[PDB]
């Protein structure tokens, strides 16, 4: 777990420590904790239907942008912990899970 | 598809620990079932996941000592932990992922790589040793 | 003498050698004093 202070309405953007070593392919995920974590944005863009139309990831063009998600419009509620899954062609299998995020408003 | 988990949460030590999940909706013949453990003080931890020709992989980190059964009879995925140590409590997670492909070279050659997401997720049954 | 591993192993494709990362003694500045350095080869280049 990672500290993560924030507050109503102002954009908040939120990366993942691990770093690519060729062609990502990140998703996110939204771990409240009770309730079962729901996958957010998929191949670095593509979010499921359901998810709200606000969240936007990086997309993977011109190798060395950090993979960084976009919550912009947080709501009160968001005091939950997000998840960056990275794929990338060099580091094989990713078998970990990264580094939570703490949500706080 | 909303799995049902039937946990028992109640374990001794250095026994058997097994967790049912049920599949409820649709059938399960062309998905990939994994499952994830997360404990107190930690995030998850991926174990590992069963489909196609039936070869579960598991973690590295397991000393893949745990088993995932995919059974048809009573479409249910439960788990067969063996040897397991008394720290050991915590919640299990039944999900299942879709396995796409990224490809970022010609194909011919074997310049792609498979990735999976986990498109649902159930709520999980918490699970201690005792 | 190159201490060489490749630069993949279990990173992709069958383990493939077509790199070599290749570590090697060299005199930089003084003729006395030799600090490792290190290269990356081809299969092509290096004969174990
Ligand atoms: C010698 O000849 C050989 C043989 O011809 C050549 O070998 C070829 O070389 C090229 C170049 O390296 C390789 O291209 C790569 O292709 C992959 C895969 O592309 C295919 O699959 C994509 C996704 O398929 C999925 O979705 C579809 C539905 O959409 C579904 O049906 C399918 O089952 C699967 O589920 C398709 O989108 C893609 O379509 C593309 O090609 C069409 C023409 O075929 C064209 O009409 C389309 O408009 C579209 O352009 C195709 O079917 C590509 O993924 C890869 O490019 C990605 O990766 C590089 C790596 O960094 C990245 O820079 C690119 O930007 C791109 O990444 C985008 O897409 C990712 C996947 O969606 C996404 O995760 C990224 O975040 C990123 O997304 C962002 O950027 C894109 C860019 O515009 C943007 O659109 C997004 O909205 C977002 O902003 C490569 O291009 C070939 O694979 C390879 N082999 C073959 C057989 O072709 C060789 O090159 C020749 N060499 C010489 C010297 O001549
Ligand atoms: C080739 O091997 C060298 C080791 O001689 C690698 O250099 C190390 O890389 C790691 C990770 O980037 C660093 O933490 C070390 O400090 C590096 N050591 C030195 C002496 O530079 C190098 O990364 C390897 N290159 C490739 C392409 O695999
Ligand atoms: C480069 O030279 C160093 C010594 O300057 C080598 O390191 C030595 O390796 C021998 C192996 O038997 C050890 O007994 C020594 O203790 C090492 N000395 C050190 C680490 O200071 C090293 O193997 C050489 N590398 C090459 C030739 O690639």
């Amino acid at each position: 777990v990672r500290p993560l202070s924030v507050a109503l309405g102002e954009t908040a953007r939120i990366s993942c420590g691990r770093q690519a070593l060729g062609s990502r392919a990140v998703q996110w995920y939204q771990h409240r904790p009770g309730q079962a974590p729901i996958l957010l944005i998929y191949n670095n863009q593509d979010r499921p239907s359901g998810i709200p139309e606000r969240f936007s990831g990086t997309p993977d063009i011109n190798f060395g942008t950090r993979a960084t998600l976009t919550i912009s419009g947080v709501e009160a509620g968001d005091e939950a912990d997000y998840y960056c899954h990275m794929w990338d062609s060099r580091s094989g299998f990713s078998w970990s899970f990264g580094g939570a995020t703490r949500l706080t408003v | 598809v909303q799995l049902q988990e039937s946990g028992p949460g109640l374990v001794k030590p250095s026994e058997t620990l097994s967790v049912t999940c049920s599949v409820s909706g649709d059938s399960m013949n062309n998905y990939y079932w994994t499952w994830i453990r997360q404990s107190p003080g930690k995030g998850l931890e991926w174990i590992g996941y069963i489909s196609d020709r039936e070869s579960a992989t598991y973690n590295p980190s397991l000393n893949s000592r745990v088993v995932i059964s995919r059974d048809t009879s009573k479409n249910q995925l439960s788990l067969k932990l063996n040897s397991v140590t008394p720290a050991d409590t915590a919640v299990y997670y039944c999900a299942t992922a879709r396995r796409g492909q990224r490809i970022y070279g010609v194909v011919s050659f074997g310049e792609f790589f498979y990735y999976y997401s986990m498109d649902v997720w159930g709520k999980g049954t918490t699970v201690t040793v005792s | 003498t190159l201490q060489c591993t490749n630069v993949t192993n279990n990173i992709t494709d069958d383990m493939r050698g077509e790199l070599k990362n290749c570590s090697f003694n060299m005199t930089t500045e003084l003729r006395d004093k030799k600090q490792k350095v290190y290269s990356l080869f081809y299969r092509l280049d290096v004969v174990q």
